[PDB]
């Protein structure tokens, strides 16, 4: 092997980082654009959202890797911010890498770039300092989530996604709770819906329906009794197996299975319950017995799949039929099977007008890709929303934000004594990146647009104007709403130094070549 | 081998092993002995700073070498310091050699000169036997002896190995008029200092001591490197682990036959088993209730110490012992050495030849240094056992012997007289060895012990009194060689160089 | 050394610059290094002048 | 086939060999230090700071670079702190060797020269060395605050420490028999707080497995039966070798009720010898956590092997490999057991325990990058503090001792020599690499760093030394840094005896060829 130190160790890393920061810089904002991309199994898979680009690729070198976990747990706190963090990074590294060829070292620029990041979220937490009730913030709340909605393309006719979501983070949240609760937030997505259409369920859907339609498409509040008994072959971690031979043993067979299938039912039914859950499901046979002790059920419902219904729905559980009890059932308000708007999309649904300790997020697409891109959208615009219901705190995005702080950073990084003071400004600059690469996008030349945006900035001090962010040939983002939350920039700008810092501290590589995964 | 011509074997593969030779003794002979790293086929650090040891481990591949690394293992047998002067003299008589060919002198005509000078030197060893003393009763008087031995073979703790291993050759046998080779043997076991290994009699295992105790008197054992997994061959040897039904009725069912084993060993005479075989957790369990001591996991050197010593012989079958498969032994007991628990038997008047002397130190690579510092001096005791006469210092035997030979240049002419004269600077390599070791002029060593002229006193050791110069009485210091240390040396030495002169081209397709 | 001069100025204005006995960063207020200011106009509007020359020109 | 090679080319293969090796770990430790990654094959790449455990997964071929991996564990077993610096200077005293053994003049005197230098210098380090203990409190934990402090801002923070150093005090008691360096582990969270840490006395396991039940499952006791189990529970039980069939007539529905009988007895089993609050390497099954569920009895899997033997330690207990119990030093049990949040993620705590040595930190950094190094910080913190227990005597940290050091050697080395001044001069220059590099790499001017402070030493004084928390001069016992004077002495043994092995190796055979 080779030991890569120095000014090896530093050129490796700007080689790696570029690479994933240029996707990543011409897929920002809401003026991004969608890239299509194909796979070496004949695929293609159609990405913008910063963190499921992080996962198509596997770019040599360790840096590449380092950029997709942060983007991660990033996606859990703040939600969107995945493209933002990875880009201003490689900015640092470009910036370094000129002071570097100076003679500047890089435990100066290490310093000095968390310096300069300290300067930028106070000057951050200016903006706003509010935090009101919950029933107040559900109109700046929406229109947040048209921008969220907006950076993983199109937007339009995407209301009632952004309705739907602050009931969603009301129910499964407290107010000052501090916690997550995208844990609690289940994502589903079915194919043949349309975008238009976005329901909001107050229980759980199983895709599952009635084992016939003769049986009623209605079942009473609670009394859900939730079993693991086999109604079909439960296939059974035992060993040999034997099969019947000629008339005889066929039919001693199916007269068997028959006689204790009508038992079974009969003693659900009693203890009360006029809904099973049944892990190995419904065979064809065992149809008859159940319509003729009419109880409605569902066919089959997954191993672990049982557990998240019955925390869902509060109700209270019952692990098997051997274990039958009238003191023990689950949950419901009504058990009934949905069509949403069209008869493409069958979920059946155990919705509650009791307890929920649980929202199911049902976003519906016609298409494969339409409710992958519909389930990103809403899931990352659900999580900015989460840490603006606790603290309605807002700052208006499109990068006018950081070209306020570009000018508070530059000032205050030179009334240091210390050799930090050129990092400090080049952190300025680098703040700037932002602006510079939504520009890309928008059809404008990077340089003239950060410039346009600066000078209003001498002006206020606030951001609230700006540059363009939907396109509409105005010069504001408080008549545009292009909003994120404070929380969420802080921690693109916070996190995105914390990285790099590391990466600028580790001089010292062992590896044959220049890059290894 | 692959064909040469031209008689090349002569002029080239000689000087070309001469060197190969050189360096591994140039420096880790006398009184300081140095460090060479040897990395073996299974790799590890290996420190040598014994010259058997490191040709033994060498894969030689130079047919001229060859001759010269089987005496230097006689030479390992016989004295233990005598090895050290093999490759010194031998290589430096071939390097001188080779100038006198050139002038035209004919290799026979010089071989002759060596053998006349030979024998005149062997002539010339009685009047380097300065003092006699050998007490082999006393501890103090051996230690002085071996001391220069393991010197060569040490850069460590000199003084300290030296009461250790005066420890274990005096008390063994101190009426004994001859000694043996394999009379101390080693036991290298992990931990402590250096100086904090020490001396205990007869076998020690190495590996895990287990049962119980029972005995420290009788210490009857029978020696098998078979398992009692489930091996008995009294009965049927199969075992019974690859059904889950079976399996479970034959843990329960291993403490029974475990009870079968251990008495079956037993009653017709042992105390402690010796078990190179494997001792299961059910096995385990019966012994400690049973109350028969158990050396577990000895491996096949461990087994082989044992029945060296006692006439205990190992089958991988289990069947009760016949007379000649059981041992005894002095004494057992259970203390620790070093500070960790092992069994230690003794042997001092059943029939001795083995001793033991713990070799300590927290790795390996500490032990090895000072394996070969008592291994060599095992076989330097049984030089001083033999004889008495006391020859003095390394390197202030050698001077002595060059000036008396250079007269027999004069004296005898011939055209041997040429062969005499590189046959007196031959022993001259010796301190020549040291002045390289001491990195100062070869010249300025060798012409203070000829201008003070003083014969069997002074050489320049290895010192800080070596850098700067100055000379010193190796006869008074505890630094001490023997005759016939000497005497073997040389004659296995002028053995091997001669005959290596001798080739000529391997004649092949 | 350029680092330090600089948070200098930043704070006092007229103080440290580079001083031939120290080899660094002491005042030359303490000891007098002059220039005219004719001769530092002059490095400066002549340097401009032929930067835009060579930008201009193809 | 075996490669020999002798003379002076070999002599230059070996010190050169060594040279490349201490690169690594030359410029490390400190928060202007550094830290190394090696990936040394895909997927086997690790940070450290600890010099011991890089060169252990690097690959090593030359004698002298294998000599480093001995001299850098046993420190790192002791000390856990200046692992890096052993290595440095094994490799720094042959690198000032060089000129002479390409020259030719080699004696062996030479080595023999650096083994009287080792005997000078350590004599210094305890001359100067004051006993903490005596000299100052009578309380003795504030004393230990103060080691807690700085060896918090030599890894990372400046700020923040003296908040997290009060902390380190009590764990570094209860922990303080023998340093362990896997029951101070810290565990890992973000998001509900940052930047503030909390003392757990106990234990905590990062992972546990339950969704059928949370708010239904009780999670509080107040005295736990803890099952330390590594078994794995299943759907369905499998049942033993030889019959049972499924179907022919009866079997069909019969055998599926039987399955279920086995493991409810497993589970049976587990709670009668003793279960409230279970723990189980691996997997619980998905009808075994609806069966806990039911029966009102709290249930955790996909728990480490490593969280189980700390566990066991406080308890007094040991991990079961069986499904049941007969005896309370195999059972576990506490006085408390709770579940809580902290950044929204669950953590099994077990706190009140018997024995409680094994601590906690459930620490929020900034970022989890930010984590990593903070983690470092408190660990540092608790090794040292705990080293100065052990040994009372205790010198001026900073690399101050050793400009004084050189200095001494300086001294002797004018005084001494015949041909000795080379090389005792040699030793002396080898010292002061070892703070003037942490200056070097940082960017600050090493040569007006330590230079200006021997100078003061020559006034008078000998803890003048370099804070690195913005790397310069500084007292560093009037700032309180401080690390055991044992550290350093242990250091010059080892590392001359390194590098005298080196140069004393003219050959090495490799008898594999390979």
């Amino acid at each position: 092997k080779s030991r890569l130190m120095g000014l090896e160790a530093l050129k490796s890393h700007i080689m790696a980082a570029k690479a994933v920061a240029n996707t990543m810089r011409t897929s920002l904002g809401p003026n991004g654009l969608d890239k299509m991309m194909v796979d070496k199994d004949g695929d293609v898979t159609v990405t913008n959202d910063g963190a499921t680009i992080l996962s198509m690729m596997d770019v040599d070198h360790q840096i590449a890797k380092l950029m997709v976990e942060l983007s991660k747990s990033q996606d859990d706190e703040i939600g969107d911010g995945t493209t933002g963090v990875v880009v201003l990074a490689g900015a640092l590294l470009e910036e370094a890498e000129q002071l570097l060829d100076r003679g500047i070292h890089p435990i100066r620029i290490a310093d000095g770039y968390e310096q300069a990041a300290r300067v930028a979220i106070e000057h951050l937490d200016k903006i706003s300092d509010s935090v009101l009730v919950d029933i107040k913030d559900t109109e700046p709340l929406i229109q947040t989530a048209k921008t969220t909605l907006g950076s993983k393309v199109v937007n339009s006719c995407h209301r009632q996604m952004a309705e739907i979501a602050v009931n969603a983070v009301l129910t499964v949240a407290d107010m000052e709770r501090r916690d997550v609760d995208f844990e609690l937030i289940k994502v589903e997505g079915k194919v043949g819906g349309r975008l238009e259409d976005t329901k909001l369920i107050k229980g759980v859907i199983v895709d599952k329906d009635f084992s016939h339609p003769q049986m009623p498409k209605k079942v009473e509040d609670a009394k859900i009794a939730i079993l693991t008994c086999p109604f079909e072959p439960p296939k059974p971690k035992t060993k040999h197996k034997l099969d019947v031979t000629s008339v005889e043993d066929y039919k001693a067979l199916q007269k068997y299975e028959k006689e204790k299938f009508e038992e079974m039912i009969q003693q659900i039914k009693e203890t009360g319950a006029n809904l099973a859950i049944c892990q190995w499901g419904f065979d064809d046979e065992a149809n008859h017995l159940l319509l003729q002790n009419n109880l409605p059920a569902v066919r089959w419902v997954g191993g672990p799949e049982i557990e998240l219904i019955a925390i869902a729905t509060g109700g209270r559980i019952v692990p098997r039929f051997s274990e039958l009890t009238a003191e023990k059932l689950g949950f419901a308000g009504l058990v009934q099977e949905i069509s949403f708007g069209t008869t493409k999309d069958k979920m059946l649904v155990i919705e509650q007008c009791k307890n929920s300790r649980a929202v199911t997020i049902f976003i519906r697409g016609g298409n494969k890709m339409i409710i992958e891109e519909a389930k990103r959208s809403l899931h990352d615009a659900l999580c900015v929303i989460r840490n603006l219901i606790r603290d309605n705190r807002v700052v208006y995005g499109g990068g006018a934000a950081e070209i306020s702080c570009a000018l508070a950073v530059s000032q205050e990084a030179d009334k240091c004594p210390t050799l930090e003071q050129y990092a400090m400004r080049a952190f300025a600059d680098a703040l700037e990146v932002i602006p510079m690469a939504l520009s890309e996008n928008s059809g404008m030349n990077p340089i003239q647009t950060m410039t346009e945006v600066r000078a209003r900035q001498v002006k206020e001090m606030n951001p609230a104007l700006g540059i363009d962010c939907l396109h509409k040939g105005t010069n504001d983002m408080k008549q545009q709403h292009v909003i994120e939350t404070l929380i969420g920039k802080k921690q693109q700008i916070s996190l995105a130094t914390q990285m790099v810092r590391m990466i600028l501290k580790i001089d010292d590589i062992r590896k044959p070549g220049e890059s290894e995964e | 081998a692959k064909h040469f011509s031209g008689l090349e074997e002569a002029v080239y593969r000689n000087i070309q092993a001469c060197k190969e030779l050189a360096q591994t003794t140039r420096t880790a002979y006398g009184p300081n002995g140095m460090n060479k790293m040897v990395i073996n086929h299974l790799e590890k650090l290996f420190v040598t700073n014994d010259a058997a040891t490191i040709l033994r481990e060498l894969e030689v591949q130079h047919p001229a070498a060859k001759m010269i690394v089987m005496a230097s293992h006689m030479q390992e047998q016989e004295v233990g310091d005598g090895t050290n002067f093999v490759l010194v003299f031998a290589g430096a008589l071939l390097e001188l050699a080779e100038e006198l060919l050139r002038i035209g002198l004919s290799v026979s005509e010089v071989i002759e000169g060596y053998e006349i000078a030979c024998r005149k030197a062997h002539e010339i060893l009685p009047n380097l036997v300065c003092c006699s003393a050998k007490n082999l009763r006393d501890i103090d008087e051996v230690s002085s002896l071996l001391r220069t031995s393991i010197m060569s073979k040490q850069y460590g703790n000199e003084v300290f190995l030296a009461k250790l291993i005066a420890q274990a050759c005096v008390s063994i046998f101190p009426d004994s008029g001859h000694f043996n080779v394999d009379n101390i043997r080693v036991c290298k076991i992990l931990g402590s200092g250096i100086s904090s290994s020490s001396v205990l009699h007869g076998m020690v295992f190495k590996k895990e001591t287990e049962g119980d105790v029972t005995s420290v008197k009788d210490a009857k054992i029978a020696v098998y490197s078979c398992p009692f997994d489930g091996m008995i061959t009294e009965t049927k040897g199969t075992v019974l682990i690859k059904t889950a039904e079976e399996l479970m009725n034959f843990s329960k069912g291993e403490e029974n036959l475990m009870d079968a084993q251990v008495k079956a060993i037993a009653d017709t005479g042992a105390n402690v088993v010796v078990t190179g075989g494997k001792v299961a957790d059910m096995a385990l369990h019966y012994a400690n209730k049973y109350n028969i001591m158990l050396v577990r996991l000895n491996s096949k050197w461990d087994l082989r110490r044992l029945c060296k010593t006692v006439g205990a012989t190992a089958l991988p079958r289990l069947t009760p012992p016949v007379l000649e498969e059981m041992g005894h032994c002095d004494s057992v007991y259970l203390s620790e050495v070093g500070d960790t628990q092992v069994v230690v038997f003794k042997h001092e008047k059943e029939d001795g030849a083995i001793s033991t002397i713990v070799l300590r130190g927290s790795t390996d690579n500490l032990m090895d240094d000072i394996e070969r510092a008592v291994d060599d001096g095992v076989n330097t005791f049984k030089v001083l056992t033999r004889d008495k006469r006391l020859v003095p210092g390394g390197g202030a035997t050698e001077i002595e012997l060059a000036k008396q030979i250079t007269s027999y240049g004069e004296t005898c002419p011939g055209l041997e007289q040429y062969a005499i004269k590189k046959f007196a600077e031959a022993f001259e390599a010796i301190p020549r060895a040291l002045a390289e070791n001491s990195g100062v002029k070869a010249n300025e060593v060798i012409s203070k012990l000829y201008a003070v002229h003083q014969e069997g006193n002074k050489n320049v050791g290895l010192d800080i009194e070596a850098e700067v110069p100055a000379v010193k009485d190796m006869l008074e210091a505890g630094i001490l060689d023997t005759y016939l240390g000497k005497y073997w040396a040389i004659k296995l030495a002028t053995n091997a160089a001669v005959t290596v002169l001798r080739v000529d081209q391997i004649i092949m397709a | 050394t350029v680092t330090e001069l600089r948070n200098r100025h930043a704070q006092g204005e007229k103080t440290a610059g580079i001083n031939v006995r120290k080899g660094g960063i002491s005042n030359i207020l303490e000891e007098l290094v002059v220039q005219p200011l004719l001769v530092s106009v002059s490095a400066l509007t002549l340097a401009t002048e032929t930067v835009r020359s060579i930008l201009k020109i193809d | 086939g075996t490669d020999s090679s002798q003379g002076i080319p070999q002599l230059v293969s070996n010190i050169s060999a060594c040279q490349v090796i201490a690169e690594a770990v030359r410029t490390t430790l400190g928060p202007r230090g550094m830290d190394k990654l090696i990936v040394d094959g895909r997927g086997k790449a690790t940070i450290s700071n600890d010099g011991a455990t890089i060169l252990k997964l690097l690959d090593v071929v030359h004698p002298a670079a294998k000599t480093l991996v001995d001299i850098a564990k046993s420190q790192d077993a002791e000390v856990g702190d200046g692992t890096t610096s052993v290595t440095l200077l094994a490799a720094e005293f042959l690198k000032q060797v060089k000129p002479y053994v390409e020259e030719g003049l080699h004696p062996q005197i030479i080595i023999r020269a650096f083994r009287t230098a080792t005997q000078l210098a350590v004599n210094k380090i305890k001359e100067i060395a004051v006993t903490v203990k005596k000299a100052d409190k009578v309380e003795q934990r504030k004393l230990l605050e103060k080691c807690a402090m700085t060896a918090l801002s030599s890894k990372l923070i400046s700020q923040q420490k003296a908040f997290f150093a009060k902390m380190v005090v009590d764990a570094v008691m209860m922990l303080d028999d023998l340093l362990q360096l896997k029951m101070i582990g810290i565990k890992k969270v973000q998001g509900g707080a940052l930047e503030d840490s909390q003392l757990v006395a106990g234990v905590a396991f990062k992972k546990t497995f339950s969704y059928a039940g949370f708010e239904m499952q009780p999670k509080k006791y107040h005295n736990p039966k803890i099952a330390l189990l590594n078994v794995e529970l299943e759907l369905k039980a499998e049942k033993d070798n030889a019959e049972i069939r499924v179907h022919t007539v009866e079997d069909y529905q019969a055998i599926v009720d039987a399955e279920w009988n086995i493991l409810y007895d497993k589970l049976e089993k587990i709670h009668h010898s003793g279960a409230k609050v279970v723990l189980s390497k691996l997997p619980i099954g998905d009808v075994a956590t609806q069966y806990f569920a039911d029966r009102d009895m709290f249930c955790a899997g996909r728990v480490p092997e490593e969280d189980l033997k700390r566990t066991m330690m406080a308890c007094g207990g040991s991990i079961q490999t069986s499904v049941n119990a007969l005896s309370a030093d195999v059972l576990g049990r506490c006085q408390v057991f709770e579940e809580t949040q902290i950044g929204g993620e669950r953590y099994n705590f077990f706190t009140g325990c018997p024995k409680a040595k094994t601590c906690t930190f459930i620490l929020r950094g900034g970022a989890e990058q930010f984590m990593e190094e903070t983690e470092r910080s408190l660990h540092d913190a608790i090794m040292i503090v705990r080293r100065a227990i052990k040994n009372d005597s205790v010198v001026a940290g900073g690399g101050a001792i050793e400009m004084e050091l050189s200095k001494y050697l300086r001294d002797y080395s004018r005084t001494i020599p015949g041909k000795q001044q080379l090389l005792i001069g040699a030793y002396a220059k080898a010292l002061e690499i070892i703070p003037r590099q942490l200056c070097d790499n940082a960017g600050f001017d090493a040569t007006n760093i330590l230079n200006k402070l021997r100078a003061r030493h020559a006034q008078g004084g000998t803890w003048y030394g370099v804070d690195i928390n913005n790397e310069d001069i500084a007292d560093n016992f009037e700032a309180f840094v401080w690390e055991p004077a044992m550290v350093r002495i242990n250091a010059l043994t080892a590392a001359s005896e390194a590098a005298c092995l080196i140069v004393s190796v003219d050959e090495t055979i490799k008898n594999p060829r390979s």
